[PDB]
């Protein structure tokens, strides 16, 4: 017969192989498909959908609805940050549980910019100005508005727009970032401060909540599919 | 007489070399002294041949072939013979679960690449492309993962020279999927690395002293040059 | 006869040895395949601390862009911007007369990793691995730091091992120049940006190392002692900085 | 099915084989390459780089810097050789540790000519004349300048040129030479003698060092890749 | 007596999907969507802590 | 995959077989041949050379 050679790797099972296999049900009548609404062809298409961020993970607000809201008041202007977190979507607890974080948890490497949106849920009479800043990697995390205003930032003018979106530029020293906690691929920090204050008239609520959302940009991509760290099974 | 066909980068690097040996045991779980499964961090610095070959250049790009040569033996000769052994080798990329028990959920291989081997078959071989986050693999890193900053506590901001950012390339978990044999069996899998499509940049001088750790540190054996007369042929 | 004009600085010499462009490529800006460009404001020559060459000198080493951390606008941009990229122009000056003897070897090493002085692997701290403008010195033998209570956590370069366990004779594999006191009293090197990334952090990663070794002993006439100043002047090229943020203040001591 | 034959050599592992293997990470996004300066495509390109020769391997100068220098003085002319060594780059201790020797240690067979360069590190006022001779194989190693001047030789005129390069012709009885110590493929000898003397004026150093370098020529080639003899590992 | 175990591995091909759903947050209990415990997956983190 | 059949004679060693085998020294630089006098391409060419016959095989 035709000479053959049993090259290395034969008689082995690989979970990511692609070989033709015999059909267990020959000549089966396959049901024709139908146009089911909501066709998805790439997982990244889901990463571009806004997901509410569980920003407040305090011991009292954890694992309830309150963790999805950030509180604001009409107190005098202060440089103390309103909100702070790190650009580690696959490692930060506040972002790892979002759709972006969940998808990233299935992959080892990722790249691309992100959109962070904030929605104001106060009254119409309420108005104010807020600052949202992104500190690039390699610098001490901002501790006051004075350090926050040294980098990319956006102004949320509550009174003209009820929502504000900020785009995080792809400032990195590597082509791709890792989905684990490591100082090699730090993504920087994102902080939110007051600009002047929240102003409300008489007979108006003085405690108003804002909602945060995170989504992927058009350039977002992932690679090196891997198992997630938020899954377990008995035995 | 020149030819220069065997002196090319491909010819120089396209050779199989053993980088690690993973040891596993098939025994009763109740014996805490036995290791039912093993985990090995992927790296070429555990050996000296391929490490020395690779350190000839500062930067490199290449695809890789992994070969798993499996051997096994008995710990006794008074218990007849055991059944054929089947081995599972699972790849754990960064951030993926690390198996904790021999039969925990992490072995479901829902999304982790896995290779199943039957004893006696030709050694399993797999191919992987370039998976470096950067544009080229780096064998040396003159820097730190974390840079301490003024005002930081002395217990924070510290990192080892060079650390590891581009070197986090996952691990391999090896286990036996067959039932625990009544008689203890010891198995060893040799991992052979074979690079292909090798491109190199920034040549470096060959190592002169024995390798001590993944870095460039040395402690002894710093006298490689022998004695020879100045005017002696 | 050489004239190096860059930015607002000019170096003129009549005892040069031409020049070597590392890997045959000059520094260039990133091609397509908001940035900050100081241009001439940063692309100029800065003079580092002058060292003394004696009979017992074992060698000196500097790190780049570490040596330029305090050199005005370049260091300011490095500490203000997360990522950066720039080539280097290095000029080594070693004046001598017709009665002097000796030779210096200048080596531009990419990823110049040096062995530590401690038993623990890679246990040198950042503050000791980044000397700054003053660079460091080479030792004639390996000394092990046994101060367990307060380890020095410094490098322990060995002259004949090049500080990385490699014979000094092979150090010529790197882009190099030879300053021979009988032919030329200065040398110049052009080092393009070298890294696995188009841009990288200017504080976490060092791109180049400059090693000055005494290839031949220093001597003068029949005198029992002589000293020769060695000056190292470095200029960044094609400066590019990215990721503006709050100023970074590396820890000291 | 199609008849097959299991020819000899199947089901075997060969470390120098070339067979296609399944991809463990299908559809991976490979990071595009970049033009990193210093591209090398052949190992011989490194063999052409000059490497300083540790010529003086005396018990006092061994394993330090002093082994890289050869001493010269202003003494009267003598036929005693200044320097002597054998053309065994892969076996001679003074050449086996150079880049040429290290590369040759990875191969069993080699061929081609070589360049030996010498640099004078004395003072400007110092002048002299030196002889560098190559004795072909099959003859008693030169013991004096009188025997040295019978073969190929070059004159180093210290005072006009600070460096002198000599090319070793490929005088061999075999197509390729071995990288081990054997009389079958002797490469000859290389010796360095005084011509008149080293001359220095008053108030000038009387002990001056020279540096040796070795490099491969354009016709150099190697074959039969093999493991080196300068590598070891515990266990 | 001999004991044998067969692991069944499922590998889908030519996969088309519709109507995306949010990822599961609590441990799976039964083929349905029921849950009994482990309903606190979110850890603790300061509001203004990086 | 492609269906295969293990026909009789497989997994056998035959001293007069002819099958391609992997190269143990890939990309080797083979020394060019030279025109050595006395080329022989067939053994019969030697059979045509006169050979002295040991005709007298007596005990002495
Ligand atoms: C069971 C399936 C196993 C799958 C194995 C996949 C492992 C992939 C590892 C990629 C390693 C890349 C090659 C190493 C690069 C350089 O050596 C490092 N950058 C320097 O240490």
């Amino acid at each position: 017969g035709l000479p053959v050679l049993n090259t290395p790797g034969s008689n082995q099972y690989l979970t990511a192989d692609n070989y033709q296999s015999p059909c267990a049900i020959p000549e089966f009548d396959v049901t024709p498909p139908i146009d089911i609404p909501g066709e998805v062809r790439n997982m990244m298409e889901l990463a571009e959908i806004d997901t509410m961020i569980p920003l407040n993970l305090t011991n009292q607000r954890k694992n309830t609805m309150d963790m999805y809201r950030v509180e604001l008041n009409d107190a005098a202007h202060s440089d103390t940050p309103i909100l702070c977190f790190s650009l580690s979507p696959a490692s930060d607890p506040r972002l790892a549980h979002t759709m972006l974080g969940e998808i990233l948890n299935y992959y080892t490497h990722w790249a691309g910019s992100l959109k962070f949106t904030f929605l104001f849920c106060g009254s119409m009479m309420a108005t104010g100005k807020l600052l949202v800043s992104y500190a690039p990697p390699g610098a001490e995390a901002p501790k006051s508005r004075k350090e926050a205003m040294l980098g990319t930032h956006v102004i949320w003018d509550i009174g003209l727009q009820s929502s504000c979106t900020m785009v995080v530029p792809w400032i990195s020293n590597t082509t791709y970032r890792l989905t684990i906690n490591d100082s090699f691929t730090e993504g920087g920090y994102i902080s939110m401060f007051y600009q002047t204050r929240v102003v409300v008239p008489l007979s108006t609520p003085r405690k108003m909540d804002i909602l945060g959302f995170v989504s992927a940009c058009n350039d977002f991509s992932v690679r090196l599919l891997r198992d997630t760290t938020h899954i377990s099974q008995e035995a | 007489k020149r030819t220069r066909s065997e002196s090319t980068v491909e010819s120089f690097f396209a050779r199989g070399a053993c980088v690690a040996i993973i040891e596993v045991d098939n025994d009763a779980p109740t014996k805490r002294a036995s290791k039912l499964f093993s985990v090995w961090k992927i790296t070429y610095k555990d050996t000296v041949q391929l490490r020395r070959k690779l350190e000839f250049f500062t930067y490199s790009r290449f695809d890789m072939e992994l070969t798993f040569v499996v051997t096994s033996n008995y710990t006794d000769a008074n218990n007849g013979h055991a059944l054929n052994q089947v081995y599972q080798i699972m790849f754990i990329p960064p951030g993926a679960p690390i198996p904790g028990k021999w039969n925990d959920y992490t072995w479901q291989t829902s999304s982790n690449p896995s290779v199943f081997y039957t004893y006696g078959a030709p050694p399993a071989r797999i191919s992987v492309p370039y998976v470096g986050i950067a544009n080229a693999y780096s064998h040396f890193y003159d820097g730190f993962a974390k840079v301490p900053l003024a005002g930081q506590a002395s217990t924070e901001g510290d990192s080892l020279y060079g650390a590891a950012s581009l070197n986090d390339f996952g691990s391999l978990a090896v286990r036996v999927v067959n039932d625990h044999n009544p008689t203890k069996l010891t198995s060893k899998i040799r991992v052979y690395m074979k690079p292909k499509h090798v491109r190199v940049w920034c040549p470096r001088p060959p190592r002169a002293v024995p390798y001590y750790g993944p870095g460039v540190d040395y402690k002894d054996g710093l006298a490689p040059l022998p004695e020879k007369g100045l005017t002696t042929y | 006869v050489m004239q190096l004009t860059l930015g607002n600085s000019t170096i003129t010499t009549q005892e040069a040895a031409n020049s070597v462009v590392a890997y045959g490529r000059w520094p260039e800006y990133i091609k397509d395949s908001q940035p900050t460009e100081p241009d001439v404001a940063a692309c100029r020559f800065y003079t580092l601390d002058t060292v003394t060459w004696r009979k017992e000198s074992r060698g000196w080493w500097w790190k780049l862009p570490d040596a330029l951390k305090d050199m005005g606008l370049f260091g300011q941009n490095m500490f203000y911007h997360y990522l950066g990229r720039a080539g280097y122009t290095v000029h080594v000056q070693c004046n001598a007369s017709k009665f002097h003897q000796g030779a210096l070897g200048v080596f531009a090493v990419p990823e110049m990793c040096l062995a530590g002085d401690s038993t623990t692997h890679m246990f040198t701290k950042y503050e000791n691995a980044n000397p700054g403008e003053k660079g460091g010195e080479f030792k004639g033998s390996f000394t092990l730091d046994t101060n367990a209570t307060n380890p020095a956590r410094n490098f322990c370069p060995v002259d004949y091992l090049f500080g990385s366990g490699v014979l000094a004779g092979n150090a010529f594999v790197y882009p190099h120049q030879i300053i021979n006191l009988r032919t030329n009293n200065c040398a110049t090197l052009v080092l393009p940006y070298v890294n696995s990334l188009s841009i990288d952090s200017m504080t976490k990663h060092n791109n180049w190392g400059i090693a000055i070794l005494p290839l031949a002993p220093l001597d003068f006439a029949t005198e029992s002692s002589t000293e020769i100043p060695i000056t190292l002047t470095i200029a960044p090229m094609c400066c590019e900085f990215n990721g503006l943020r709050n100023i970074t203040v590396p820890r000291t001591q």
